[PDB]
């Protein structure tokens, strides 16, 4: 359910903290 | 084995809290800090302070004697004579 | 137990807590080791990288530290066939090994520069307050030649010949070589191979407390919103009774 | 009316965690930077031609 | 022979009284006792009003210490209201258990 | 048992025969 | 007799927003927990550098 | 329970000494040293191991490795002077605990009182050991100084220190074995600290106002998380203020030269963490009667959960001791201020006269202000 | 050149002039009694100090 | 309870999962390479702890080190070959541990 | 990793310093190890529940 917009923004912390970060 | 539900026995207490987002995290703290600061720090000073002081003189006449005592290379005794 | 002179808070540009090294006073000061100093006190812990931390360029220490391995060379190393080229090369000990060192100043050690800034108590004040203090022996004193008097050493005597006089030598720019301005510069090129960190310590301690000022009033804030349920409570007690 | 810039701020962002945590992670890159630029900036301006990035003419390029 | 010297003691205990600032809190001497053994079964031993009556004392003297505030001047405990209402109960404990032991020597 | 490994282990620190070579012979 | 019972003032320790004794705070507080989640917000963001 | 993460996993539920735990409300800000003293054993750890990830131990290198450290290696510098300073934190750190157990009655706690002075024990020798690594002068006479005091010792003394020294000085073998005793004492110090938690988890912290607080108990995630991680905030600071604008300034210790075992610095002593005992120790004339001393000066810690003589575990409410309280830490700051001073007539006088009065306060005024003050209370 | 001026400046201040009577004394007590262990260092080692307080904070403004 | 020494210090209670616990009848000898897994944990640790008590980590001397160990050092041969030697064990310890949850299904857990 | 090109030096330090302090961190994992397993106790060549037999 909301778990798919949820888990898109999740996805898309992840890769700017990497992108960023790393 | 418990923490919470077995603390102690309390009866007929009403308590009344506010929640953070209706009130204010910083009330009036210049003008209760420094009444509340003043009120403390002078029920403070006398307790605490003097054995600082106390140091202090020590340690100043204690280094006086020092350099004295040494920089007065002829303090022990006289050169004429 | 000789009453010991201390140095000034000499006026320095780095005294305060922004304040950074001066490199072209590093620059000079360099030159004055390398001629006034080479020869009796080493360095070991420096190498030939004074490329950014002393404006040198890369080109112009590698040609710097070129003759210095031409004449000083790894031959003084054990590099027996070694020349011209080098970069990682140290600089130069003045003598084999330090027992030759004392033989050549009858007795005494020259230290090590590297660190004299921070080894010996005082910094670079006691430094310079050293090589700008020579004063006449005092009235009633004996001093055996190698024994001249300095203000300044523990033991009121020190073996060191004239550490720094007026025009010594040369520096490229032009600035007047003054005994004081000389040891000026002297200094400060110790004070940076003693503490090469210097500028970037500095440099994140201004970072740092921008940063802890921003963050020790927010995390003051967090404390008190959560907390202030608390603080904000008031009671009431009503007993059957 | 309009929302408070913060209870703007607050419902585009910080209703859903995942949009919180993705602002912090824009926010701590475009704040690092920022930072920097403007705390180097100062730093150097106290110290100015004392440092090698103020000095490098002398001996570059003749 | 105690007309004088004992008759002045009063004068440095009440001094001693306000001086230990447990009296500006709301408190009063038998709360702030250390809570032992021996306290614990006289505690224990306390009346619903004596008892509640410790607990709500406590209860706004430990919220007081956490906000740094004192309590009104006019709500003090006065030194000549010296209720030592635990005393009754904290003796015989201890005297009970004194017993005890001397009944296990021999 | 007990004694020997102890023991080994605790001469193991006391003194190498590398170091007490030196010693007592100048 | 659990009817004499007053929540006692406030007033105090709210604010301004919320100050009103006859009024909403529904839209009055929407802005209220962006500020407190703002503070949140930047400490954590500052913290990561 | 299902699908409560925290009592799901057993391991999980073992946390929740942090999250839910009974936390007493008042608390002063004195607490904050417990949680900041484990930080530090954590900076100090992760430190230690980047620096331990490129130092040597021998004579040769180890004052050269040390200034690799800090002039070769990336970001070394910060991490090796953050570590020197660190370790004067941890100490401030522990003094302010200590001070506050002796204040509050928190000593109270035998059990927990045991495993702090074990800690705190523990936690000098790491410090002491570790001073030594680099292999500077001040590092090389000061451990030959120390290490010799215990050959005080009457029968075995003597065969003793050169166990300890692995020879009769302190070459190689010696620096090789400080430098595996402070790898791995720190990582046996974790277990100890976790188990002092262990213990204090059965009987909560004590307060200000020295009563049960059952009647007021706090959750200590919401409240005391942010307590802690604000204390750590001011605790970095003072770190950092300390290691980027005076990484030197707290070192006393200006010797960065490499040691010769010829040549002596007059002037030895301990880091400032220590002078306290070495003051006490210099004011005995004969040898062994000072490392007795030195010892108690100490160990004499234990002993004060027996010499509680109030009524009242809390200092708050009693003036006399809370006057004799600041004087001894007072006369300990006098006693620091000795350590750093010329072995002569105007510094020997007054150390003595110190150490006898910090005994006292200790041993026998104290005590008696306990009484007294139970006694104007008619307790 | 530099520092050789501002060493002269900073000793003829009331309080340089005022100290280095003792200077002077002792020079002279010391060659005249030249046998005993009087030392003239010591009496040096005010004049100096005060001498030089002074010179840093001037001597350093004529460098470069 | 009173002076029952192990629940009273809460420490020692702790200590209780090996006195105390339900240990299953049947057994094969299989399962003891838990316990001297552990053996083995610790006989490396106070072995290594000893060894790089005379070690030391760098190129020119690491070789020489191990060497010194073994020769002139009292019972640092048998440290360091009982140092080695363990880690044998160590591992063949470990096969012996990893075999029995693969064969009857310990490995649930 | 290596700390470099090769293996010098820098690499042969590195593993000194993690050799020793991985069996520490190791020894925490054991006893979370045996702590999970006390939960549910040891199973045995049968295969079954001792339950019965303790
Ligand atoms: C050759 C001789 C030189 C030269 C060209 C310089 N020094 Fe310097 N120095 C020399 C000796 C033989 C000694 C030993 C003194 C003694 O044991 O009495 C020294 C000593 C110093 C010191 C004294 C520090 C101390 O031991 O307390 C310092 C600070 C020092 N040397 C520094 C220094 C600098 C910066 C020089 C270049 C300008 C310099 N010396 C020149 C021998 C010699
Ligand atoms: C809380 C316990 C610890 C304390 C008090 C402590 C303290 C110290 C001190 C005071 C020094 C001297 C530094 C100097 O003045 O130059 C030092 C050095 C050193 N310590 Fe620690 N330390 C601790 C834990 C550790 C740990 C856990 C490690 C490794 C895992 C470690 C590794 C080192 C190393 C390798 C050095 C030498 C390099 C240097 O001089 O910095 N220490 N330590
Ligand atoms: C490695 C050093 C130490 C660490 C890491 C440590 C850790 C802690 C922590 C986290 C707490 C709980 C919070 C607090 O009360 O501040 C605490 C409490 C306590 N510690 Fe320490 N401790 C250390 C050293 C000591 C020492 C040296 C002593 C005394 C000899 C000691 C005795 C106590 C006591 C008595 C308490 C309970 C006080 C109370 O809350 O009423 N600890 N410790
Ligand atoms: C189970 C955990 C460990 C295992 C598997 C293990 C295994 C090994 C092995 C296979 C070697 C090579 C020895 C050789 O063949 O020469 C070695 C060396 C060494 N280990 Fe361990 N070890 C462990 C724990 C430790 C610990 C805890 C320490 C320190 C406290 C340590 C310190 C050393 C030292 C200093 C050496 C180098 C000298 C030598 O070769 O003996 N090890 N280790
Ligand atoms: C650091 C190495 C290890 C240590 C110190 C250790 C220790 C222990 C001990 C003391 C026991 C209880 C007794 C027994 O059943 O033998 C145990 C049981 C067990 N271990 Fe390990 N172990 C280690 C490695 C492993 C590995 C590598 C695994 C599997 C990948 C493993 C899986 C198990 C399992 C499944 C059991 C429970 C079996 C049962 O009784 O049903 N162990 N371990």
């Amino acid at each position: 359910r909301n778990w798919v917009p949820t888990a898109q923004l999740w996805g898309a912390v992840g890769a700017v903290g990497l992108v960023s970060a790393t | 084995g418990r923490q919470f539900g077995h603390l102690t026995r309390v009866r007929h207490v009403i308590t009344y809290s506010l929640s953070p987002f209706e009130q204010r995290a910083f009330p009036h703290y210049f003008s209760k800090g420094i009444p509340n600061v003043l009120r403390r720090t002078r029920a403070c000073i006398l307790r605490v302070a003097p054995p600082f002081v106390a140091f202090y003189l020590v340690y100043t006449w204690g280094t006086q004697e020092f350099e004295k005592s040494k920089r007065k290379n002829p303090a022990a005794y006289e050169n004429d004579r | 137990s000789d009453l010991e002179l201390h140095p000034p808070s000499y006026p320095w540009s780095h005294r305060g807590l922004l304040s950074s090294l001066d490199h072209t006073s590093i620059r000079r000061g360099f030159q004055v080791y390398k001629q006034v100093c080479s020869s009796c006190h080493s360095m070991d812990y420096v190498a030939y990288r004074h490329l950014v931390g002393v404006c040198y360029t890369e080109d112009e220490a590698k040609a710097l530290a070129e003759e210095v391995e031409v004449q000083d060379g790894p031959n003084e190393d054990g590099e027996m066939f070694m020349r011209p080229g080098k970069l990682s090369d140290y600089f130069p000990k003045p003598y084999p090994n330090p027992e030759a060192a004392r033989a050549a100043n009858n007795g005494a050690l020259p230290p090590d520069l590297s660190y004299i800034v921070r080894a010996r108590h005082g910094g670079e004040d006691y430094v310079f307050s050293l090589l700008t203090g020579y004063c006449e022996p005092p009235t009633g004193v004996s001093l055996r030649e190698g024994l001249y008097f300095n203000p300044y050493f523990p033991g009121q005597a020190i073996g060191m010949a004239p550490p720094i006089y007026n025009e010594v030598l040369e520096f490229d720019d032009g600035t007047p070589a003054t005994m004081s301005q000389v040891a000026k510069d002297v200094c400060t090129f110790l004070r940076w191979a003693a503490e090469p960190e210097h500028d970037h310590r500095k440099r994140m301690g201004l970072k740092m407390l921008l940063m802890m000022g921003l963050l020790l009033p927010l995390v003051y804030a967090m404390k008190r919103h959560k907390w202030s349920v608390l603080k904000s409570r008031k009671l009431a007690y009503r007993p059957p009774k | 009316v309009a929302p408070t810039l913060t209870a703007r701020l607050y419902s585009l962002l910080f209703r859903r965690t995942s949009t919180f945590a993705l602002t912090i992670v824009v926010g701590a890159l475009f704040f690092e930077r920022a930072f920097d630029q403007g705390a180097d900036a100062i730093y150097e301006h106290i110290n100015e031609g004392k440092l090698w990035k103020h000095i490098k003419h002398k001996y570059e390029n003749k | 022979a105690v007309s004088a010297s004992s008759r002045w003691l009063e004068g440095i205990r009440k001094w001693y009284y306000n001086a230990a600032g447990f009296n500006k809190l709301g408190l009063m001497r038998d709360d702030t006792i250390h809570e032992n053994d021996d306290v614990k079964e006289a505690i224990r031993r306390l009346p619903e009003n004596l008892y509640d009556d410790r607990v709500f004392r406590i209860k706004r003297a430990l919220d007081l210490s956490m906000r740094q505030q004192i309590l009104p001047k006019e709500q003090w405990t006065k030194y000549e209201e010296d209720k030592s209402y635990l005393e009754p109960y904290l003796k015989e404990v201890i005297r009970e258990r004194k017993e005890r032991e001397e009944w296990a020597k021999k | 048992a007990a004694k020997n490994v102890v023991s080994q282990f605790v001469s193991s620190m006391s003194a190498s025969a590398d170091v007490l070579a030196m010693s007592k012979i100048e | 007799s659990h009817t004499d019972i007053k929540v006692p003032d406030f007033s105090d320790y709210r604010r301004p927003e919320v100050l009103d004794s006859t009024k909403s705070s529904k839209e009055s507080s929407e802005a209220r927990k962006g500020f407190s989640y703002l503070v949140t917000a930047t400490t954590t963001v500052g913290v990561a550098y | 329970m299902t699908n409560i993460r925290k009592s799901h996993p057993l391991m999980k539920i073992v946390n929740n000494a942090f999250i839910d735990l009974p936390a007493p409300s008042n608390i002063s800000s004195w607490w904050n040293f417990g949680s900041l003293l484990g930080i530090c054993l954590i900076l100090q750890i992760l430190t230690g191991l980047f620096l331990a990830m490129h130092y040597t131990s021998d004579t040769t290198t180890a004052f050269s490795s040390v200034t690799h450290i800090c002039r070769d290696v990336n970001y070394g510098w910060i991490i090796r002077y953050m570590h020197a300073n660190g370790a004067s934190m941890f100490f401030i750190c522990l003094y302010m605990h200590v001070g506050r157990g002796l204040y509050y009655g928190s000593y109270t706690f035998l059990e927990t009182w045991n495993i702090g002075v074990i800690l705190l024990l523990t936690v000098m020798a790491t410090a002491f050991m570790g001073y030594v690594l680099p292999w500077g002068q001040m590092s090389f006479w000061g451990a030959t100084v120390i290490t010799n005091l215990l050959s005080a010792i009457p029968y075995i003394g003597t065969n003793l220190v050169e166990w300890i020294w692995g020879g009769f000085s302190v070459d190689k073998a010696t620096l090789t074995r400080f430098f595996a005793f402070h790898f791995i004492l720190p990582f046996i110090i974790m277990a100890i600290a976790m188990v002092h938690l262990l213990f204090l988890h059965e009987t909560g912290s004590n307060n200000p106002t020295g009563i049960s607080s059952d009647v007021d108990k706090i959750p200590f995630h919401p409240y005391y998380t942010i307590k802690d991680i604000l204390g750590a905030l001011l605790l970095i600071l003072a770190l950092m203020l300390l290691v980027l604008f005076a990484p030197d300034l707290l070192g006393d210790p200006d010797n960065y030269t490499p040691a010769n075992p010829l040549n002596t610095p007059p002037h030895i002593k301990p880091e400032w963490y220590f002078l306290f005992a070495y003051a006490i120790l210099r004011s005995i004339p004969n040898k062994l009667g000072g490392v007795l001393a030195l010892a108690f000066s100490i160990l004499i810690l234990a002993l004060i959960p027996l010499l509680h003589t109030s009524k009242q575990r809390s200092m708050m409410f009693r003036p006399l001791s809370q006057c004799l309280f600041w004087a001894l830490v007072a006369d300990l700051l006098t006693l620091t201020w000795i350590g750093g001073q010329p072995v002569e007539h105007p510094y020997i006088t007054i150390g003595q006269l110190a150490s006898v009065l910090y005994f006292l306060l200790i041993l026998v005024l104290m005590p008696t202000a306990g009484t007294i003050e139970n006694k104007l209370l008619k307790w | 050149d530099p520092l050789t001026t501002v060493r002269e400046q900073c000793e003829q201040l009331e309080k340089c002039v005022k100290a280095r009577e003792r200077l002077e004394l002792c020079d002279e007590r010391v060659s005249s009694r030249s046998q005993t262990e009087e030392d003239c260092t010591e009496e040096l080692l005010d004049f100096l100090h005060a001498r030089d307080h002074c010179v840093a904070h001037k001597l350093f403004n004529s460098l470069k």
